[PDB]
């Protein structure tokens, strides 16, 4: 009953600390992959893995 | 030739350069769509791009 809560607390704190280390090491804004104006760029997810680059062009150039 | 008007106030209204998009089609919501050439054939649309 208590050892489980202890393991949940440790894994949660361990992750939170890894979160602080990742935020300090990696900078989202300073990303080479990211380019262009942020208000211009768009984000699309749940895309099928078979979608060819040309297929995504023909669908988002419209 | 640019068009000049007189009412005095005078206007120039000169054209500079053209930009031609690709074939696009809008529904009621305003969604542009890529008209398959087949889609234009099927829906009796016109394969044209806005200028």
């Amino acid at each position: 009953e208590e050892r489980m809560e202890r393991k949940r607390r440790e894994k949660i704190e361990r992750r939170q600390q890894e979160v602080e280390t990742e935020l300090k090491m990696w900078d989202p804004h300073n990303d080479p992959n990211a380019q262009g104006d942020a208000f211009k760029t768009l984000f699309v997810a749940r895309v099928n893995y078979d979608t060819t680059e040309s297929k995504l062009r023909r669908e988002f150039e419209v | 030739p640019p068009i000049d008007l007189q009412a005095p106030p005078r206007y120039l209204l000169k054209f500079e350069q053209i930009y031609l998009s690709k074939p696009t089609h809008w529904e009621r919501d305003g969604a542009p769509s890529p008209m398959m050439p087949n889609e234009a054939r099927l829906r009796n649309l016109t394969y044209s791009a806005p200028l």
